[PDB]
RNA sequence: CGCAACCA
RNA sequence: GCGGG
RNA sequence: UGAAGAUGCAGUGUACCCGCGGCUAGACGGAAAGACCCCGUGAACCUUUACUGCAGCUUGACACUGAACUGGUUCUAACUCUGUCCCGUGAUCCGGGACGAGGACCGUGUCUGGUGGGUAGUUUGACUGGGGCGGUCUCCUCCUAAAGAGUAACGGAGGAGUACGAAGGUGCGCUCAGCGUGGUCGGAAAUCACGCGUAGAGUAUAAAGGCAAAAGCGCGCUUAACUGCGAGACCCACAAGUCGAGCAGGUACGAAAGUAGGUCUUAGUGAUCCGGUGGUUCUGUAUGGAAGGGCCAUCGCUCAACGGAU
RNA sequence: ACAUAGCACUCUGCAAACACGAAAGUGGACGUAUAGGGUGUGAUGCCUGCCCGGUGCUGGAAGGUUAAUUGAUGGGGUUA
RNA sequence: CCCACUGUCGUUGAAAAGCCAGGGGAUGACUUGUGGAUAGGGGUGAAAGGCUAAUCAAGCCUGGUGAUAGCUGGUUCUCCCCGAAAGCUAUUUAGGUAGCGCCUCGGACGAAUACCAUAGGGGGUAGAGCACUGUUUCGGCUAACCGAUGCAAACUCCGAAUACCUAUGAGUACUAUCCGGGAGACAGACUGCGGGUGCUAACGUCCGUAGUCAAGAGGA
RNA sequence: AUGGGUCAGCGACUUAUAUUCAGUAGCGAGGUUAACCGUAUAGGGGAGCCGUAGAGAAAUCGAGUCUUAAUAGGGCGUUUA
RNA sequence: ACAUAGUGUUGCAAGGCGAACGAGGGGAAGUGAAACAUCUCAGUACCCUUAGGAAAAGAAAUCAAUUGAGAUUCCCUCAG
């Protein structure tokens, strides 16, 4: 019947005006060894790559 | 069974911008392990000996000095 | 090996840095001057156990 | 050195 | 985490 | 010759058309989607000190479950009897009654520790000159690699899973290794002096590429091994990775121009989930709080089969 | 190969051990340790050595460790 | 009577286990009739995993049920246009799959693109050489050095052709980009050239590069 | 190497519901109703849905917003049927 | 001993079958997770008991949120 959202993916992607945003990996628990540059440049959101956008559209058909 | 099967991933080193090409500031010119090329005018060197353009202009390779060093420089 | 330690700001703010240290060649608690960005000022950070 | 606790 | 050496 | 053993292709030889009795050399003759071998993230049974349950067995707590004298000793009234007698009754079942023997035990329910191939569901990697055995699986350096990049083999060689509050920053200073010649042991080779000195020394560590403005070696002062960022690039399936001038703040060193966002560079590493600690006028299920969650910082994986299936 | 008479070990005191069954109950047995169950060996002759470290089993219980239970303490939240 | 040791035959049988000639037991732990009992993780078993209705490492029937099958097989009329790949990265992954590479359709935008000329570049290969690291022959000298003389994927004082990058230009080509829809494919083969491996073997194997086949008939 | 002795007949990309893209038709900064009522394919039913605004985890703000000490830089947005 | 248990006679009632649907008592596995144990499959198949023309539920010790609605059941939304 109704298409169902993949709820785990709906917690990783948010819809922007022309795409999706997401947080970056490698920023959870092993952080002393990483330089301040990698700490601060892995911080915010980024856009989902256009090669993943099709599968993200098939996984979250309502965002 | 022998003891040789290892190697490392490629590093993609080398000249990225050749002589005569136009660059903008921040463009990478040379990826090198040591300094087989040295920074001339309007060229900076990164911590891993990367030569990059600090200004717009055209790239020019030379041999200069009494040590016969290869130099990259950017003409503005 | 080298143990992980916090360097906590002695300014009241909860700011800290993390580093490693050799516990045998450096048993005393490390004290070093660093920039606290919550008060925007260099203060002294003292060693504390990683949490 | 043993007994017991183990669901990133 | 509880005792022994 | 050819998908590699031809009635059918090429060349060539032979052979009028058609039966019957024999025969089994071929038609890779018929028969049975090969049992051997391998594969499938099939299956079934079986095993065990594989994992995880459960039955059963067992431990204690509470309940049924009480009274005295002091953990016992005694009692009887709960309860038990697959003991005797009576009745229902024409009855070795069962029930009631009487007695006898036990007896607050045993036994049963709920909770709980142990045991538990008895039974159950499952798991038990891949690569591979078949598979197994052995070896390997992630990262760094060189060669193969065909003068941009990239480039395989169970091809040829080696390293890593760290170290360091100085071995980082800065200002100032310095220049080896080897030879000769002399000089207390002391000597081919220690330290001293003098002459050369072709880079052959050194570099925390493997190799390569570097290294005189030394990137090598010392001394003084120090914390830029900073916070917010970041034009623009390189490399890239993605996820990641790399370099970065400049700008703001706060610094260190320097008289000053300046130089510093760790270390000559390239190895020294692990996603997500779940959770911990610090901070936080973000949230707070009627409301005010709180719990809990979010955000920023950080911690916990030989998840080494190193994109990690539980 | 199996069984076998014979042998040995071991369990079992009778509402027996053990088995079947969800329980009631039934077998064992209308038997009672010269009996009944399990295990191995296998007429008979001559015999059957050493090892208790491992895994079982049996006995012991001084100490350590340890469940449910119980709930002393301490810490937080709310607000008169 | 019960059984089934040997052999021949039979093997689309007379027969889904027999006949025939011989064989064993034949008062016993015997054979046998009638009736009854034990039922599927169960029964029964002088134990072969034997037997339980020609079915047994878990019976048969029905139902769950159209179980699931990354595996085989099959997939039905016509014409026209274009037209691949057998690669990389990852994967309990290797005969599966996913992103990218390669195809097609629609839209946008049009020389941005390609070929060639010229110009500007950086190489460390072929060859060469011995300046370094190794290795090597002879001779001189008191081992180092010197003269002569060879060799090298992991040697270099040197060093092409090609290839690659950028700019400018003539001519010739619906070129190149970008945004969407749909894919297939990820077993490749041979030949030449440059190599690793092997025996400077293999219609061997593994790479790079071009062509062909794959998916291409015709002539030799 | 596989499958087919032969013929005839039967025999394999469906249906529902969502959703995305393309075509086409209506209406158009708007479009459209669902159950349901209804001699009933009409008509009524506006509840809802999509579009018209984004930024931020969120509170919040809004052609901007987030990050920040910064009104600097940067991210995502801002004509868009 | 009283009585009760038991026994008998009479009276009325019930039992069985049959489509689905209801309510209740029990309750899988194949499968999916590209393995599998939590989870899914699914309170489904199936077994059992028992109704009615329907059953069940039902008249707030309910929701809501700045002080509203007003038993139960079913349909569309909210909303994947
Ligand atoms: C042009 N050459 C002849 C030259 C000239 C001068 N002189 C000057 O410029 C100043 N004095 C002059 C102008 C001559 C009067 C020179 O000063 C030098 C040199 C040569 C270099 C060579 C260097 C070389 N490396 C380090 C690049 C080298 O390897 C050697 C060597 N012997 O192996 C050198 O000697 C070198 O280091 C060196 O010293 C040079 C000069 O000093
Ligand atoms: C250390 N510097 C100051 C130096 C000095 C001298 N000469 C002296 O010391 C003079 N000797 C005295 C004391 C005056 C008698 C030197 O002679 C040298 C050098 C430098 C080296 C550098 C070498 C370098 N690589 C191999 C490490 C290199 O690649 C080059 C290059 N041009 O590319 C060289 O020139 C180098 O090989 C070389 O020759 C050096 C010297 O000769
Ligand atoms: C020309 N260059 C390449 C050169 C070559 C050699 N030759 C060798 O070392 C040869 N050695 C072999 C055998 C090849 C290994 C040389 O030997 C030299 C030099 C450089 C000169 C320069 C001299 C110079 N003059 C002006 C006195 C000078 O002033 C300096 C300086 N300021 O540093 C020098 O270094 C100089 O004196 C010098 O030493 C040179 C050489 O020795
Ligand atoms: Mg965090
Ligand atoms: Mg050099
Ligand atoms: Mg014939
Ligand atoms: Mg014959
Ligand atoms: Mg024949
Ligand atoms: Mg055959
Ligand atoms: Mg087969
Ligand atoms: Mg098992
Ligand atoms: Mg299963
Ligand atoms: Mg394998
Ligand atoms: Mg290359
Ligand atoms: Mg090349
Ligand atoms: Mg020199
Ligand atoms: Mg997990
Ligand atoms: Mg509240
Ligand atoms: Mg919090
Ligand atoms: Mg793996
Ligand atoms: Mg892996
Ligand atoms: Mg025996
Ligand atoms: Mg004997
Ligand atoms: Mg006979
Ligand atoms: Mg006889
Ligand atoms: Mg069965
Ligand atoms: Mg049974
Ligand atoms: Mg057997
Ligand atoms: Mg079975
Ligand atoms: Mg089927
Ligand atoms: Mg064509
Ligand atoms: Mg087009
Ligand atoms: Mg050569
Ligand atoms: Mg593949
Ligand atoms: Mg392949
Ligand atoms: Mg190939
Ligand atoms: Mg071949
Ligand atoms: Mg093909
Ligand atoms: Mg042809
Ligand atoms: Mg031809
Ligand atoms: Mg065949
Ligand atoms: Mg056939
Ligand atoms: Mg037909
Ligand atoms: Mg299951
Ligand atoms: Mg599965
Ligand atoms: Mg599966």
């Amino acid at each position: 019947a109704k298409l169902k959202t993949r709820r785990g993916a709906a917690k990783r992607f948010k819809a922007t005006a022309n795409g999706f945003k997401r947080k970056q990996a490698f920023k959870r628990h092993i952080l002393t060894k990483k330089s301040a540059k990698r700490i601060r440049q892995l911080r915010g959101c980024v856009m989902v790559h256009v090669s993943d956008v099709a599968s993200v559209r098939r996984m979250c058909p309502y965002i | 069974s022998t003891k040789n099967g290892r190697d490392s991933n490629p590093k993609m080193l080398g000249v990225k911008v050749y002589g005569g090409q136009t660059v903008t500031a921040g463009n990478i010119i040379v990826r090198q392990r040591g300094t087989e090329f040295h920074a001339g005018a309007n060229v900076g060197m990164g911590r891993d000996h990367t030569l990059f353009a600090t200004a717009d202009g055209v790239v020019k390779f030379e041999v200069k000095g009494q040590f016969g060093r290869r130099y990259v420089k950017v003409e503005t | 090996m080298r143990d992980k330690i916090r360097l906590v700001s002695s300014a009241g703010t909860g700011y800290f840095y993390t580093t490693t240290k050799n516990k045998r060649t450096m048993p005393e608690k490390m004290e070093i001057k660093k920039f606290d960005p919550k008060i925007r000022q260099h203060v002294i950070f003292k060693e504390a156990k990683i949490k």
